[PDB]
């Protein structure tokens, strides 16, 4: 049964790795994504009271 | 038919159980394996051309290699087989008529009328007629084994193997079960393999013996034969003695 | 010493490129070769026997989640919540997970040992001695009917758990039942929300039968196997659905 | 025995039902049909919504 | 036909009173102090051994209650909401159950496993002859392990929660470290938000453990046995801890 257990071996490096990329793309639906060209600007204000990173 | 194993090896669990075994399945007669618990005696029948995959040596029935060669062949040749496997089983989800049955449906294609009709003949060759539609879970322990065995001359095989049926019992069922191999024997043409440790039953029952220790065949004969020569291993072995080749751990000091 | 672990990782990492292709090799539309009248008896085993069990765990959640609920709402003034609450929580978080827990869970330990009993006594290895190979007969109406039981119970469980919750959170303690029935609809819908409950559990099915087949099933004839497969495929049935359960979330509602 | 499973199972089935429309009920939404689409402009529209009324 | 529930519910109810006898035995007396202080030991396949499945199932169930929180209060008061919605979920209800069923299972079923292979080898019998009384030497630690073990685990079960829901609902999601913590620290009173947890917990690993010795100290000596006595231990603790639950919920905030 020396023949068999390398392919097992083989298979899990790939279903791991597939889930692995899995996890790591599908929650980019939410968080680490820009969903912009990206394209920046600055402004300056006098008084900024009550803004938020991540504002609209 | 005759079945050879030549040159068999096989490694499980990173150890050879087997190495280049070799042996001749004389045809019609009954053939028994005898050796130490522990060393393979089920893996050896299962190697003889079952579902176990041997690493070097070939299996031949009627002198064809069964490797390969092909698979609508190996399908039929399958139902010349039938085997009680250690404590024997019964499927316990079927009445007594299906687990006798069951077979049947692996090769052929028949009328619920001859399916029926085959069942009650083969329980009443080993004394079961009449319990065809109690579950074989109610059965007392004789009777778990003879349905098994009617279940594995279900289809008419050649080859009925005993995969270890004297090893732990009540002598009442020794007497039937040797009495049922022997009735079937010639009531079908059989050749029959017997392997157990109960060597004072073997003795008499087989028509030749192999004595099978740590992967190799230590001794052959038929009972008489092997009897006459006494290599340590086989002389200890076949009578029971304490003392041969075995151990004990000690050293005073 | 430090090497135990390290032959431990590297077994059980093997294993699950076992059980990997076994998945492959049962999931083929083969079974058709036969009857299905097997697969309607099989379902009686991992499905019906099972609807007490969730049928009264619906129910305690319910009326847990009611008092809850309550104890909190009665701090902004706002009772029309309940209704909102309720229905949120059963249908995103909780059928989905003490379901399939509970489930597999029983029907899975259940299902576990059974193929690993047949594989101990002998019983498959006859089969294959005959011709019959067990995938067929044995390994797939298991897996099929646990793949249509467990998504039939989920729906079953948060239909309990919002009566139970109507029940104590409107008829006992006093909210105007209008408020109840209008926070569902306002804003949890059955094209949307029901429907994401319903993906979960397939793959949460999926998970647990597949483990608790493999866990039984693969595994050479050690007499302590048993019990020792039993366990852990309680426990790997529920890592697997907590960790899915977290990254389905996180998209279905991000 | 194989005709009990038969004659139950069929619980889960009708089971299956009851609860299912009572889901539907419970969080029933908005049916459209023969619908249209109409296009206007605007000045200003802070804070309206994808899913507006 | 009939008279065979009829059979089946007075046997089952005729060993919960045995069950009941066995408890008063194991906790009523227990001089032998001197072989106590093994109890230790056995803490280790209870308590010891437990710690990673509790961990990771504290992650995700943290992580989970801050998105899915997120999501709906977004719309109502995130700011002052995620800190008093998590941490009062995870010591109120989640950490006393979630911790609870996952205990059921690890612990669970593999105590009973092992006291069901004490049994069925016969080993535990030929104590008898020894003049060993087995309940002191073999269920007494065993009953302990399971008391002191569970609620341990139900503290850090909430401690992981409380780490998952801040790093998702405050560092990835844009919330104040301020309000979140002043927050908490103004809705969660240890008298009795933490106590009450602490109560629960203790309650559950009191009736599960029972359960699980008593159904491995099984009556009839057959293997088919051990798996059913796995099964129900798995069955029977989780439901009683959903039923206890909801009623000592009921009346700690009610
Ligand atoms: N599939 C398997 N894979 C790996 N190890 C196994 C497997 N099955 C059993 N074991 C081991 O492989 C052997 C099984 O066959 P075997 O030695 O023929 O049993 P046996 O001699 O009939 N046993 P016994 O009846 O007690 O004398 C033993 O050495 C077991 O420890």
């Amino acid at each position: 049964k020396s023949r068999t257990s390398e392919l097992a071996v083989g298979i899990f490096v790939i279903i791991f790795g597939i889930a692995l990329f899995f996890l790591a793309m599908k929650v980019s639906g939410l968080v680490g994504t820009n969903l912009s060209d990206g394209y920046t600007m600055k402004a300056q204000f006098d008084n900024v009271n009550g803004l938020k990173p991540r504002a609209k | 038919s005759l079945i050879e194993v030549k040159n068999l090896s096989f490694n499980r669990g990173e150890r050879v159980i087997y190495d280049n075994i070799s042996l001749n399945i004389r045809r019609g007669q009954i053939t028994a394996i005898m050796g130490p618990s522990g060393t393979g005696k089920t893996t050896l029948l299962r190697l003889i051309g079952g579902q176990l995959v041997p690493d070097q040596g070939e299996v031949l029935l009627d002198g064809k290699d069964i490797a390969q060669m092909s698979r609508q062949e190996l399908f039929a040749a399958r139902a010349r087989m039938g085997m009680l496997f250690q404590s024997g089983a019964l499927f316990t989800d079927m009445s007594v008529y299906e687990n006798v049955a069951f077979p049947i449906r692996a090769h052929t294609k028949l009328s619920e009328n001859l399916i029926a009709e085959l069942v009650a003949l083969k329980l009443e060759s080993v004394g079961l007629r009449g319990t065809e539609q109690l579950m074989p879970t109610e059965l007392s322990g004789g009777m778990n084994r003879r349905v098994a065995l009617a279940r594995a001359i279900a289809l008419d095989p050649d080859l009925i193997m005993y995969d270890e049926p004297f090893a732990g019992q009540d002598p009442i069922v020794k007497g039937v079960l040797t009495r049922l191999i022997r009735s079937l024997r010639e009531a079908l043409d059989l050749t029959t393999i017997i392997v157990s440790h109960d060597v004072p039953e073997t003795l008499s029952i087989a028509d030749y013996i192999y004595v099978v220790a740590e992967g190799k065949i230590q001794g052959e004969g038929t009972p008489e034969e092997l009897q006459a020569y006494a290599s340590p291993f086989v002389k200890q072995f076949l009578t029971g003695s304490a003392e041969g080749p075995v151990e004990y751990q000690f050293s005073h000091q | 010493t430090i090497a135990w672990l390290g032959r431990l990782v590297i077994e059980r990492i093997r294993g699950i490129g076992v059980a990997a292709l076994m998945l492959l090799q049962i999931i083929f539309s083969l079974p058709s070769a036969g009857g299905f009248g097997r697969f309607v008896y099989q379902m009686h085993r991992v499905g019906v026997m099972s609807l007490l069990i969730i049928t009264v765990s619906g129910l305690f959640i319910g009326l847990v989640l009611g008092l809850q609920g309550y104890s909190i709402l009665v701090n902004v003034g706002s009772e029309s919540m309940l209704g909102t609450m309720v229905s949120l929580t059963l249908l995103r978080e909780l059928a989905p997970v003490v379901a399939a827990l509970l489930f597999a869970g029983r029907a899975g330990s259940a299902l576990t040992a059974e193929i690993g009993s047949m594989k101990q006594s002998e019983q498959l290895a006859s089969m294959e001695m005959i011709g019959v190979d067990p995938l067929k007969q044995i390994v797939s109406p298991r897996l099929w009917a646990g793949i249509v039981s467990l998504p039939m119970l989920t729906v079953i469980f948060a239909a309990i758990g919002i009566v139970g919750g109507k029940l104590v959170g409107v008829d006992f303690l006093g909210v105007d039942e209008g408020s109840f029935w209008s926070g569902m609809q306002n804003n949890v819908q059955f094209g949307h929300d029901v429907v994401n409950g319903i993906i979960k559990s397939i793959v949460f099915a999926l998970l647990c039968t597949w483990i608790a087949v493999f866990q039984g099933y693969a595994c050479d004839p050690t007499p302590e196997g048993i019990a020792t497969a039993m366990t852990r495929t309680v426990v790997y049935s529920s890592l697997c659905v907590l960790g899915f359960d977290f990254v389905l979330t996180a998209v279905m509602f991000g």
